[PDB]
């Protein structure tokens, strides 16, 4: 707890949340530019939110280029502020305003490899992330993405337990979520990836549900809907019901139609149903789809 | 095997055991507590494992609660009359931190018996994520257990249970427990539940995941097997209670081996 809030300049309102705003702000000693989160503790009357203790407690140790940085944590009076590491813009609107004629293949890559790098940080420092999702990766003008909200997150154990069901924003919610599994684990953020690499070669969401179970039927009318051989256990899934459609699986070059060969079996491997045999971040790293990145890794951030 | 993370299992393993470093409370922090004692931290212990089964917490909730004590009594001074009031603080926070579904603070200011308000609570809560400085995702007993579990061949279920009832046995005494990380307690309790319930012994398996031995654990094994041995005695009863339930397999029922052999 280096600062205070006398050595911080506010510049604009960035965001806002939950339990409070974001702003821009500037350390007037340093130069940095930051994002001030503010928290308030006056109002809360059950003391300092859970969400804000994971938050902070989880970012502490998650020091990664790929992860945004808490730089600091600030306690006054009834009130608490996040310092971190300032990035000009999320995923999301990069996609919206920017990318009106495509994301370049290039750019998708680099980014889809840099989201897959601290992701793999975060699960091999037992954290799931649990809310990925294009309004969550911030993007600095270097070509850094880096994960960030950590608000839903969660540290787990090995094996993992029975932890919050209905986490992660519904059109990025893995299958298992979505049946009333009684358990999950890294296989959850690693279909949210999925979910948004398709979606930074579309800049359209690959499953816009407006229920859970529109969510499902979307999921099952692209991928097919699964049975016993394609995902053991299905079936006695605590919400799967034996009156599901039976849709087929769809070749899945029309999944993304502008997708290559390397591109669909990325795709492919993380949105396997069997979060089993669902590619992990580390071994993702490895596909043959990123042969030709270059972009040089972010440095670390102090 | 996702649930088990197996890409990941080593590299959180490796994590655990520096962290569990990082979080260590002082070994002798409570010669330097003018006014507080080990057995009044048995007692506060005890009593949190009460408030645990009241409440359905989970046992890592437990764990935690009790690492952010210890490390909170290893840089400040506390009258007895205060004790309480850091525990309560501390389950709070361990609460929020693990649950699903934390109890309310007036639920804790209602466990104190109203010898708290919600305001020193509340107060207090903070102090100690001050003293912490938020550094509260700490390797517990329990975390190691379950990891140490899954080189079972077969898996056993009262071998686990035990070994959960022995590391939480560990919680209460911090003389002679303070001096063992966590990773170790946790060894020597999978060890002798193992050893009691089926004759077998640490296997090979863990000696090349962990780097322990019998010879390494041999100190933590035989102070585990003396507070095994004496738990019916023991003044502070409510872990053996807890552990008669048919929920951990009734095991604070079974009988210690008069040697380790
Ligand atoms: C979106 C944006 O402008 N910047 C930003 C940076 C960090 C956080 Br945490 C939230 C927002
Ligand atoms: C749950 C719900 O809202 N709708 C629904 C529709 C079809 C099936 Br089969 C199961 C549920
Ligand atoms: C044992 C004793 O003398 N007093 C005392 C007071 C509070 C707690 Br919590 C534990 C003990």
């Amino acid at each position: 707890g280096p600062g205070s809030m006398e050595n911080f300049q506010k510049v604009e309102k960035i965001g806002e949340g939950t339990y409070g705003v974001v702003y821009k702000a500037r350390n007037k000693l340093t130069g940095e530019v930051v994002a001030l989160k503010k928290i308030r503790l006056d109002t809360e009357t059950e003391g300092v939110p859970s969400t804000a203790i994971r938050e902070i407690s989880l970012l502490k140790e998650l020091n990664h280029p790929n992860i945004v940085k808490l730089l600091d944590v600030i306690h006054t009076e009834n009130k608490l502020y996040l310092v971190f590491e300032f990035l000009h813009q999320d995923l999301k609107k990069f996609m919206d305003a920017s990318a009106l004629t495509g994301i370049p293949l290039p750019l998708i890559k680099s980014y889809l490899f840099q989201l897959l790098q601290g992701l793999a940080f975060c699960h091999s420092h037992r954290v799931l992330h649990r809310d990925l999702k294009p309004q969550n990766l911030l993007i600095n003008t270097e070509g850094a993405i880096k994960l960030a909200d950590f608000g839903l997150a969660r540290a787990f154990g090995v094996p993992v337990r029975t932890y919050t069901h209905e986490v992660v924003t519904l059109w990025y919610r893995a299958p298992e979520i979505l049946l009333g599994c009684k358990y999950y684990s890294t296989a959850v953020d690693i279909w949210s990836l999925g979910c948004i690499f398709a979606e930074m070669v579309t800049r359209r969401a690959l499953f816009p549900g407006d229920s859970e179970i529109d969510q499902l039927f979307r999921i099952f009318r692209t991928l097919g809907t699964p049975d016993e051989v394609v995902w053991p256990g299905v079936t006695s899934m605590p919400d799967y019901k034996p009156s599901f459609p039976k849709w087929a699986r769809q070749d899945f070059s029309k999944v993304v139609p502008p997708l290559d060969e390397d591109g669909r079996s990325l795709l492919s491997q993380m949105l396997h149903y069997d979060p089993n045999k669902r590619i992990s971040a580390k071994a993702a790293l490895a596909h043959p789809f990123f042969q030709d990145v270059t972009k040089p890794v972010p440095h670390l951030r102090l | 095997g996702v649930n088990e993370v197996p890409d990941y299992h080593e590299d959180i393993h490796t994590y655990l055991r520096e962290m569990e470093v990082k979080c260590k409370p002082k070994v002798g922090y409570m010669k330097k507590q003018p006014d507080i004692t080990n057995s009044m931290r048995a007692i506060l212990v005890d009593w949190l494992v009460e408030v645990g089964e009241e409440y359905k917490l989970q046992n890592e909730t437990l764990h935690l609660a009790v690492n952010y004590i210890d490390r909170f009594l290893s840089s400040m001074s506390v009258l007895r009359g205060k004790l309480q009031l850091v525990g309560t603080a501390a389950m709070l926070l361990a609460s929020k931190f693990e649950e699903i579904y934390p109890p309310e603070v007036a639920e804790f200011v209602y466990i104190t018996d109203d010898t708290y308000t919600k305001k020193q609570v509340l107060r207090m809560e903070h102090l100690v994520l001050k003293v912490l400085a938020f550094d509260l995702a700490a390797p517990t007993i329990n975390q190691f257990l379950t990891q140490y579990f899954l080189h079972q061949q077969p898996a056993n279920c009262k071998v686990e249970s035990l070994a959960m009832f022995l590391g939480e046995l560990s919680l209460i005494d911090a003389d002679p427990y303070l001096k063992y990380l966590p990773s170790v307690i946790a060894a020597a309790a999978f060890h002798l539940a193992l050893y009691t319930v089926t004759g077998q012994s640490w296997p090979e398996s863990l000696v090349q995941k962990t780097g322990y031995t019998l010879e390494t654990l041999k100190p933590c094994l035989l102070d585990l097997h003396q507070t095994y041995l004496r738990a019916p005695q023991h003044a502070q009863q409510s872990i053996r209670e807890k552990y008669k339930n048919s929920k951990y397999h009734g095991v604070s029922l079974l009988n210690p081996p008069e040697t380790l052999n």
